[PDB]
DNA sequence: CTGGAGAATCCCGGTGCCGAGGCCGCTCAATTGGTCGTAGACAGCTCTAGCACCGCTTAAACGCACGTACGCGCTGTCCCCCGCGTTTTAACCGCCAAGGGGATTACTCCCTAGTCTCCAGGCACGTGTCAGATATATACATCCTGT
DNA sequence: ACAGGATGTATATATCTGACACGTGCCTGGAGACTAGGGAGTAATCCCCTTGGCGGTTAAAACGCGGGGGACAGCGCGTACGTGCGTTTAAGCGGTGCTAGAGCTGTCTACGACCAATTGAGCGGCCTCGGCACCGGGATTCTCCAG
């Protein structure tokens, strides 16, 4: 509540607790409210079903004005994420708007899980599998969902 | 024919399209009046994953329909 | 017979020619060796600056109710932006004119 | 018949990228060519000077980074470094 | 008959000239001046029309900037009429003398 | 409800006192000014470009 | 010979008008046409030096641009 | 006061959701369209003249 | 009876004194504190070389002296002898620093 | 290291003015002199720190400051 | 056992190091090839300029009645001479001071 | 223990030649060193820049002469060019 | 406008010291001497473009009358800055102590120079059309002078 | 302040026209694959300069007070500069013609990069002394106030 970013985080947590989207969750860090921890259930109708992905986020002071930074903690296989977990987001690097909130970010990344962007080859192997070897692609998605439980 | 497309921040954007228009063309119009490149969009109707190569009539999209425009993203 | 050639600009998602920038860097004799990412980075920077200035000039021309950018529009776009003006503080644009301003003292009252 | 070098095609591509329905005069194209050449010259010269300073022999991305940071003022510099880094990471990933 | 009070025509002239971008000097006499100046260094040179046009553009830009600065000086002195004192002050401060 | 309804959406700290002519939105003037000066000539609401003459002070 | 007069009084007046002055003292004309001559001499000396270096006889737009840009007065729209 | 503030003053019964381009006064839709159909280029606050292109829908 | 010089004579005397010497007119330690504070905003936990600080101080004094010569010329032009913020602003605007 | 600009002290500014050749100094000069000096110091220190952090060191150096000044068109002699 | 090594500075009758100048010209990647007479000419120019400035500084020091040249003398020599002042108008000499002059208006009447 | 190069010896020799009975302080020596380095960089950069303009690949006495004519003003340039031409003629003669 | 008083300045003399100046390794940078690939000088051809001229139009310059707005000088004032004495502050100098980071050395390995191939993006050349300038009848805003 | 006539100035319509945006052939430079070698990224070590602290001196900063001179407002005079008209003038446009030389291509030779071997002179260190800043005393001069 000391700054607009902090109060925005307060209301974002309030909305997440009051009415979180389907198959998503979030939690702060005890020692740094600016740090965030989330768990997402895989979207239906996609190979990512029954997926339990762990995320970590970092914020700054002028947030209602900049996009934050995000990265995976669990294993990932997606054309829109780098191997280490540098996740490729337009509303987060190119087309950020202050209107977006943490819940919107979570839903957007779930939608990205649903559909990789064809012109976003963060993982060239994953992009090629999606483009051509669709079967092997959902096989890899199922494998990553399998080890996502741990 | 006016259609409704919903965003993630409580906004609904009105698009004038035709049933024969492709999803790619709808995304291009969304680029024109909302600055979202077509490759940076994922359009969903009635829980179905729309594809750029298909048309609105293929997915049975009627007048005043609500489309959930959640992007497919690149940073 | 090797593979479908993809130009480096396309690989990086830019419109400016990465290969041409690399050739200019090598030929200009700026350093004994040139890194791989230097042309990419420089091309990105040039593309951004060109896009910015063109966008401002187009905005000015549209505000003037015309569909063709001209040196007058370029001059207005530059000189109306403090940062671009600072970057181009010591440049003369042919057929550019000047910003219309008059000191308040001179105006009648 | 000697071939001549210019950036007209790319300037035009960027123009129709940003404003889909706007033209550009020939004199405007010439001015933009001169501007692009001037900026390229400035940044290349600064990068070469930095390399000579550090007793290095190669112009890698870091020298261009710092040269841009020195030339462009403030928000221009910030945005330029952002997009340039974006481009270089995209390339290396490719 | 109708008669404008002095000054308003000056304001109109400023408004019209600060909007256009044509050349404010006559091409042939400027060219003759350039050739006369150049003939001192080396004789019987030839000039490209584009080169002479570039010289005109540079000269007009320089003089216009100088006149903005000398106008600022004149206003500083609590006047409205520029003077050679103002011109020389501007030149001296900008380090040209 | 009312305070949220008619306060500047993006910041939600002060009032609606500006209009963006291109998309005809209503935000607060200082939000508009800072986004312009930071070179985000691109609407927050409909995500559309504009210039220095496309937004002006409004009162409600 | 004696072509500085080609820079006529009304030409100077309209230049100053573009500058943004309301009224102009009577002595400004001589001073400004002296300043212009000085500036022309300074630029032309460098242009002629460049062309003489290049074994040429025709001063070129590129030569004038280089001369101007040597004085921190870069000119756009000629090469 | 919020209802009275947000409703247009020409009628004071319908919500004000239109802005006049040159003078920037908030009014309703159909009152303004009817006035313009009545040939009156008249503003109730500034008496400024307008035209068919000097108004448009705005939503808060 | 106390002796008091006319206002101005000692001013000219100290002008003549200061245009004759070459010492550093700003206090070194407070200038160093100011430099460190200013650098605080770009990179925390920075270290400085004494030579670097002296170079900065020399450059700054030279710049201010030049600015004040130009300001004095402006004030004389305005038909007065006291320099003022408007004079400083004119000098900077003409030189193109503002 | 908070609010040290007062270190640039009134008589010091007067001494600088005298070296400049000023007979009388108005009472308002000091505020904008502080402002001008501060602006100049940021403009130089930013470039110096940029050079330093490019060279991968934590110590600003006389050579870095000299290069920054030369870049701004005010070359300084006597330091290398 | 070839012959006595006569350095190029001695051969050309200069004082500055022709070999050193040539080495710097090569190492500075100013050009890929360097002519033979370029270092000689550059050394001649440098020697002439330094001799001129040093002569003026020595004259100033002798007028001041000192046997040593110091930044103050160098500053005075540079600025008093009009050509050198134009050549070095943008430099700052450490411990230089300024030229003693007062606008005539300030002086009492 | 790195060895750093300077022109102190040569400055001192020319100083003795011009004024046999004058010394020069260390700080003055440093100022002269910096001045010599600055002039060298100016002239060499201008000469290389001319070489690039004229599609040439070799700096020569002509390029240096044109560079000095461009940099040095008036009578100083005249004397400098006379000294340079004399020096090169003597060198080629010997 | 002309003379003493007092402060500031200038001039001469003895003295200490620390920085300029001279001298001794020696090691690396300069030098000398071939050698070879080629960048640049030079001859020749061309056809582009600059220089020169002439006739007609008319836009712009030039010259003159005027009266008025502004530049410039004189005067009063008061308040803001300067000179000076006194007290308070912290800069400066010397010394000491700890260690983080600048500078150098070795190794390796990963990046980039150099080469051959080929093929497609970009450049020269053609071409039709729509944006823009121009002429003309408006509708409306603005300046100047009487009221 | 208000009103109306005269004069700019903005607006919609119709029109030519040529610069531009597209399309086509083709061609040479960028992409791909490969190899070889050296630039520098990393690790370890040394020790140098930076930072921090302390205490004593005193030089400079802070504060206050008196007063005087200079910034600023006002007023009045005159003169020279903007405004408009009528009379030059020569710039500008067109068309023509001629020819220097800018640009290109083809040859051929001095010439600078490169390598190897040789050596001496300039850098680091290391003494050594006098130029100079300083402190003390005497002589000179500028400025202020009373006359
Ligand atoms: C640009 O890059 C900087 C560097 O970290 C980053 O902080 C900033 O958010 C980026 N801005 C964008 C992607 O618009
Ligand atoms: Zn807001
Ligand atoms: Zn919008
Ligand atoms: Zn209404
Ligand atoms: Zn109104």
């Amino acid at each position: 509540m000391s700054t607009p970013a902090r109060r925005r985080l307060m209301r974002d947590f309030k909305r997440l607790q009051e009415d979180p989207p389907a198959g998503v969750s979030g939690a702060p860090s005890e020692n740094n409210i600016m740090v965030w921890n989330a768990v997402i259930f895989g979207p239906e109708g996609t190979p990512f079903e029954d997926g339990t992905f762990k995320l970590t986020i970092e914020f700054t002071e002028e947030y209602p004005n900049k996009p934050p930074t995000v990265r995976f903690v669990s294993k990932m296989f997606h054309p829109n994420v780098y191997a280490d977990g540098s996740i490729c987001l337009d509303i987060l690097q190119n087309r950020w708007s202050p209107t977006y909130d943490v819940s919107s970010i979570l839903t957007s990344i779930q939608s990205l899980l649903d559909e990789p962007n064809p012109n976003s080859p963060a993982n060239s192997q994953a992009a090629q599998l999606y483009q051509e070897n669709k079967r092997e692609y959902e096989k890899r998605v199922s494998a990553i969902v399998e080890q996502s439980w741990r | 024919m006016q259609i409704f497309v919903k965003t993630l921040t409580g906004k609904t954007i009105t698009l004038e399209v035709e049933p024969s228009d492709t999803i790619e063309n709808v995304k291009a119009k969304i680029q024109d009046k909302e600055g979202i490149p077509p490759d940076q969009q994922r359009l969903i109707f009635a829980g179905k994953q729309l594809e750029d190569g298909r048309t609105l009539s293929d997915y049975n999209i009627q007048k005043e329909s609500t489309l959930h425009l959640v992007l497919r993203l690149r940073g | 017979a090797r593979a479908k050639a993809k130009t480096r600009s396309s690989r990086a998602g830019l419109q400016f020619p990465v290969g041409r920038v690399h050739r200019l860097l090598r030929k200009g004799n700026y350093s004994e060796r040139v890194g791989a990412g230097a042309p990419v980075y420089l091309a990105a920077v040039l593309e951004y600056l060109t896009a910015e200035i063109l966008e401002l000039a187009g905005n000015a021309a549209r505000d003037n109710k015309k569909t063709r950018i001209i040196p007058r529009h370029l001059q207005l776009a530059i000189r109306n932006d403090e940062e671009l003006n600072k970057l181009l503080g010591r440049v003369t644009i042919a057929q550019g004119g000047v910003l219309p301003n008059i000191q308040a003292v001179l105006l009648p009252k | 018949r000697s071939r001549k070098e210019s950036y007209s095609v790319y300037v035009y591509k960027v123009l129709k990228q940003v404003h889909p329905d706007t033209g550009i005069s020939s004199k405007a194209m010439g001015i933009m060519n001169s501007f692009v050449n001037d900026i390229f010259e400035r940044i290349a010269g600064e990068a070469s000077r930095l390399a000579h300073y550090n007793k290095r022999s190669t112009i890698t991305s870091r020298e261009i980074q710092t040269a841009v940071r020195l030339l462009l003022p403030g928000e221009l510099a910030k945005h330029a470094v952002s997009e340039g880094t974006k481009a270089v990471t995209c390339y290396t990933s490719a | 008959p109708h008669r404008y009070r002095p000054g308003t025509v000056a304001l109109r002239e400023i408004r019209r000239y600060q909007k256009s971008t044509e050349l404010l000097i006559r091409k042939l006499p400027f060219q003759r001046l350039v050739r006369e100046i150049a003939q001192d260094f080396k004789t019987d040179l030839r000039f490209q029309s584009s080169a002479v046009m570039a010289l005109q553009e540079a000269s007009e830009a320089y003089l216009v900037g100088l006149f903005e600065d000398t106008n600022l000086s004149a206003i500083h002195a609590k006047r409205v009429t520029i003077m050679p004192k103002d011109i020389q002050l501007a030149r001296r401060i900008r380090g040209e003398r | 409800d009312y305070k949220a309804r008619l306060t500047c959406p993006c910041c939600n700290m002060r009032k609606k006192d500006a209009v963006l002519t291109k998309c005809f939105h209503v935000f607060c003037f200082e939000c508009v000014k800072t986004r312009y000066d930071t070179r985000q000539r691109k609407c927050p609401k409909c995500n559309a470009a504009f210039g220095a003459n496309d937004f002006h002070r409004i009162y409600i | 010979r004696d072509n500085i007069q080609g820079i006529t009084k009304p030409a100077i007046r309209r230049l100053a008008r573009r500058g943004g002055v309301k009224r102009i003292s009577g002595l400004i004309y001589e001073e400004t046409r002296g300043v212009l001559k000085v500036f022309l001499e300074n630029v032309i000396r460098d242009a002629v030096t460049y062309t003489e270096h290049a074994k040429r006889k025709t001063v070129t737009a590129m030569d004038v641009v280089y001369a101007l840009k040597r004085q921190g007065r870069t000119l756009y729209g000629f090469g």
